[PDB]
RNA sequence: GAGGUAAAGCGAAUGAUUAGAAGUCUUGGGGUUGAAAUGACCUUAACUUAUUCUCAAACUUUAAAUAUGUAAGAAGUCCUUG
RNA sequence: CCUAAGGGGGACUCAUGGAGAACAGAAAUCUCCAGUAGAACAAAAGGGUAAAAGUCCCCUUGAUUUUGAUUUUCAGUGUGAA
RNA sequence: GGUUGCGGCCAUAUCUAGCAGAAAGCACCGUUCCCCGUUCGAUCAACCGUAGUUAAGCUGCUAAGAGCAAUACCGAGUAGUGUAGUGGGAGACCAUACGCGAAACUAUUGUGCUGCAAUCU
């Protein structure tokens, strides 16, 4: 009754978007946006940090885009955290405010800015923009990339954000979008702030779910139960792990297993391979002939 | 009544490509212009904002300035008896590098290379371009190919 | 592997959406999104006319209707108390080819409710969005893709779900 | 109580009768007669 | 009313077909273009004939009307009216303009009637019919060819039909099973696309 | 480099346009079924599907010839560093 | 013609079709699926635009100040516009 | 080689229908104290990585698949066209000479490649 719509004319004329739009995982609009450079600072790149949030993971990176394609500076993880002392809640807010100091400080190095723009030693929650030294270099730029991801005061890309403002990066922001903003006051309760900086909310929920629901208790924080990790000892997890992140930033790999042909070699087993003309067309003669 | 306006006639040369319509891929800002660099002109119809008139669509010009997001383009254009200097402020979305400097850039390389040589072995080499010249003689083996005879045909209807 | 047995190709609702399109605005409306909000205790929306119709004495942009979308434990206790009201007894059309279904009941007194005189009495409208678990996909908004064809609703097995967790009957 | 209202997602700006609402296009609701 | 046709016969003017911008414009004399047995099978005609344009030309539609008619009587009656297809090639869709119906101020003109535009070796008219019913049908499009302005020439034409197969080339096909029935005109079979779909049209296909 | 004219195309978009064929009418009528069931049938007309004849200055995927922009160095290229 | 129909940001996807839901029917409202834009963008027409330039929401006045350069029409004058 | 994050070119990458997927990753998935946003914790926010699953997403493979891309003793040196003649023809138009030269069609082949970083049976 109806035009049948998916005609050859429909996928003739249908013009395909990006590839990364297509995968719905580049917003080329920001991307623009970020990444163009004034035409004056001819192959001065802009640099981006860039942060992804995943189901297990805190991705944070440090990007210049060429015509190639990007190029990474550092990169820092949150799985590295286990080394630094932070075993559990890989992606909190506070893990992502590790991410971000931890990417922070791992740059520096890498440029050579360490004694100069240490950052924000003692973390106190307050809005503080890194500034530059007078007869000296300036700060790292750098500007963060939150993707596609929504942009909510109490989110934790500001987290990393935080921490990586903290960490000595100049990274240009307001305070207006961090846990503890009070909108209808325009003040920064820098108080929630370093709360959330030092795992407080999850603390004070490890506390009040302690003593009212028990047994859920035990299945959330399974893995404090078995560390022996109460509340009051939760923010020296942090605390500590940014001394330690500021002592060594230091990127070290994991010491693989197996070696780049071996998992070449594993891999290259589970692959279907696309059939050889001849193959196709004697199954096309016999299906052709089991049709009589 | 005449119509003269300032994108008069540009119905087909603005439009975008078939199936290349909507966002500019990011290798055109990532381009850089200095000054004395050609350029090709072609606007975009999709960025309006630092747009060509129509006449510079399609000409090429020298780079005399760079600005935020824009280059300047030195163009000559006949007016009358004599040329005019004209100087177009561009978007660099209505603006490629011209794929010319890049041979004869190449070509001077490839001269500075076979001189140095040459004097190195103490031999002389020409660098001058040449037109194509007549072939040579040449012999033509009929080994299997021993010449086949064609005729004019008759004339038929096909419909 | 591919087992239709699987545990995350589970049946089950994903929203209620309770409609009553009372076709005028004021007083009627008003007091059927306090119907809504007593059915539901939740808050209703209240939709405006697309265009103007003198036929339905609507006019574009006049409050028409009142819909209220309820899902978890309440949605399925309202949509048990509404297949009381059914007797539990459905058409074969009333399931749609994406696996949806619905009815509609014309008292909403029936549902358990209290009367009230100023109230009156409105009709309403019951429609039940099925779906597997990992609809998120086509909901998220990065990397939002499609369902896969076997993963989809259909009308079959939202017939033979509801006849089975309902001890119900789809009149064919 | 609240009220919020249901938004906008249409682009049809014209204030006028909708697409494919003709009559006689309807069937016999009367055929039984 | 009508000048006469040789005010029109060139094609001096660009192509004026009916669109948006000229509305009031008459209808064309000529509204059938498919006469005799129009549904006949392809394999009852075998023999095609063909009044072919050797002229660049203007046909007028009144023209185009007056030769179809004096073709289908005489093939008609000499033959029956089931003995032959015949079918206009040429469909008048150039708008011409008279201005008279001051001077040369404000001169353009109005639409005036219809006009086919044919070229050097275009088809006019087709006829599919029997082989015994050459020189009856041949003797309807000479007769048809005198309503034309120019020259034109009768043509036998080497394919089956209206089928763009020579009539060795669709007898092979025929008897190889590449050919169905679709009503007046017939489907060819494909190589390409879905397998089974292709053998289920074709049965009587032999592969090879 | 640029172009969208000639040509070409229309079982490619838009617009125009000839003919059948096979399906669905469940959201077309007439007739014939029924003591009533809208639940069949014959028909024309609609649409749908795969086809078919013919077209466009103000249609178009494609796309010339001629004409047209730039370049073919010393005011250049390379090396070092103010 | 417009204090937004200007500016910035955010969220969403349009025309239409199909399948479903009391009154409700060809057209009221709700739901899902399809949907390259077949919608919309003040006004002619053309171009342009889909995580937008379209729809909705939030904040605003850059529709501000100073005076030069440039493009079009061009005498390379003015005016308009950019 | 697989996978993720960020990409370049922007269908050889898209679309339809099937099938398979070790490891890790990704994903679906669980919860609502907290920041936050909703008619609706569905989307968005946060928390746990704990209770579960490869069912879907994703990836690869299959199809005389649709589309797309490339190629060519394919069509066709055809259509068109620059230049020429005191060429033909009443004309419409056409041939020839020196040059340039398509599109459709037909056939065949293919169906993403790749940069940086991290990670993996």
């Amino acid at each position: 009754m109806q035009k049948e719509f998916r005609t050859s004319a429909y996928h003739s004329r249908f013009q395909t978007p990006f590839r990364r739009r297509q995968e719905g995982k580049t917003d080329y609009y920001q991307r623009k946006r970020l990444v163009t450079q004034h035409k004056a600072k001819y192959n001065s790149p802009k640099y981006r940090l860039v942060v992804r949030f995943t189901n297990k993971d805190i991705i944070a990176q440090i990007v210049s885009a060429h015509i190639t394609g990007d190029v990474v500076f550092t990169a820092a993880y949150a799985h590295e955290l286990p080394r630094y002392g932070i075993k559990y809640g890989l992606t909190n807010w506070s893990a992502a405010y590790a991410v971000g100091l931890l990417v922070a400080r791992r740059a520096l190095q890498k440029l050579g800015l360490d004694e100069t723009y240490t950052g924000v030693e003692e973390v106190e929650g307050e809005f503080e923009l890194t500034e530059a030294v007078e007869d000296g270099p300036r700060p790292f730029k750098v500007f963060l990339d939150i993707g596609l991801q929504r942009t909510t005061t109490g989110a934790r890309v500001f987290g990393v954000l935080k921490g990586a403002s903290d960490g000595g990066l100049y990274v240009p922001h307001s305070p207006n979008r961090f846990p503890g903003w009070d909108i209808e006051a325009e003040e920064l309760d820098a108080e929630l702030l370093r709360k959330y900086i030092f795992g407080g909310h999850v603390a004070e929920y490890m506390e009040e779910l302690l003593d009212d629901d028990e047994e859920k208790y035990k299945s959330i924080f399974k893995n404090y139960i078995e560390e022996e990790i109460e509340s009051e000892d939760v923010e020296e997890i942090y605390a500590n792990a940014h001394e330690a992140i500021r002592a060594d930033p230091s990127f070290k790999p994991t010491e693989k297993k197996f070696t780049k042909e071996q998992y070449k070699a594993e891999s290259k087993k589970y692959r279907q391979q696309k059939l050889t003309r001849a193959e196709r067309q004697a199954k096309v003669a016999k299906k052709i002939a089991e049709f009589k | 009544g005449k119509s003269r306006g300032y994108r008069s006639g540009t119905r087909y040369a603005f439009q975008r490509d078939f199936k290349k319509h909507g966002a500019i891929p990011l290798s055109t800002y990532l381009k850089v212009y200095k000054v004395g660099d050609i350029v090709d002109i072609k606007a975009n119809g999709s960025i309006q904002k630092g747009m060509p008139h129509k006449y510079y669509h399609g000409k090429t010009g020298i780079v005399y300035n760079v600005t935020k997001s824009s280059v300047g383009v030195i163009i000559n254009k006949v007016v009358g008896n004599r040329y005019i200097e004209k100087r177009v402020n561009l978007r660099v979305e209505h603006v490629k590098h011209s794929a010319c400097r890049q041979e004869f850039l190449n070509r001077v390389k490839s001269n500075a290379a076979k001189k140095r040589e040459a004097k190195a072995n103490g031999e002389t080499v020409y660098l001058k371009r040449q037109a194509a010249k007549p072939r040579g003689s040449r012999i033509i083996s009929t080994e299997g190919n021993i010449p086949q005879t064609l005729a004019p045909v008759a004339y038929e209807t096909f419909i | 592997s591919d087992k239709s047995q699987n545990v995350m190709r589970e049946l089950r609702i994903e929203k209620l959406v309770l409609n009553i399109c009372v076709g005028e605005s004021g007083d009627r409306l008003t007091r059927a999104a306090k119907v809504l909000e007593q059915l539901s205790g939740q808050t209703p929306v209240q939709s405006k006319a697309r265009y103007t119709v003198r036929t339905f004495g609507i006019r574009r942009n006049e409050k028409i209707a009142v819909h209220v979308t309820v899902r978890g434990p309440k949605a399925e206790e309202i949509l048990e108390r509404g297949l009381k009201v059914k007797e539990y007894q459905l058409r074969s059309k009333n399931f749609s080819a994406t696996g949806n279904f619905g009815f509609g009941i014309d008292e909403h007194i029936d549902l358990g409710i209290k009367y009230d005189p100023s109230i009156g009495i409105y009709g309403m409208d019951f429609y039940v969005v099925m779906g597997r678990a990992g609809a998120r996909v086509t909901r998220r908004k990065r990397a939002r893709s499609t369902i896969g064809n076997s993963h989809k609703t259909n009308k079959e097995d939202t017939i033979q779900w509801f006849k089975t967790r309902y001890d119900a009957e789809v009149l064919d | 109580p609240s009220a919020p209202s249901r938004e906008v997602v249409k682009k049809n700006t014209s204030s006028k009768k909708s697409d494919a609402a003709p009559a006689s296009a309807d069937p016999a609701k009367a055929k039984k007669k | 009313a009508r000048r006469p046709a040789r005010c029109y016969r060139y094609c001096k003017n660009k192509p004026y077909p009916k669109s948006r911008y000229n509305r009031a414009v008459p209808d064309a004399k000529i509204r059938i273009y498919d006469l005799g047995r129009k549904k006949a099978t392809v394999d009852e005609f075998p023999l095609c004939i063909h009044l072919v344009s050797n002229e660049l030309e203007q046909l007028s539609s009144e023209a185009l009307e007056a030769a179809r008619i004096c073709a289908n009587k005489y093939i008609t009656k000499v033959s029956g009216r089931d003995s032959f297809h015949l079918r206009v090639r040429v469909h008048p869709f150039h708008v011409l303009r008279i201005n008279k119906m001051q001077g040369m101020r404000g001169a353009w003109g109005k639409p005036h009637g219809l006009a086919a535009r044919v070229s050097i070796g275009q088809i006019i008219m087709s006829a599919r019919t029997k082989d015994s019913n050459k020189d009856v049908v041949i003797e309807g499009l000479r007769r048809a060819r005198y309503k034309f302005p120019g020259q034109q020439k009768i043509i036998i034409s080497k394919k089956w039909g209206f089928t763009p197969l020579n009539r060795d080339e669709y007898i092979a096909k025929k008897t190889n099973g590449e050919v169905i029935d679709d009503g007046a005109y017939v489907k060819f079979l494909s190589r390409k696309g879905n397998l089974e779909a292709n053998l289920q049209q074709f049965p009587n296909y032999q592969y090879s």
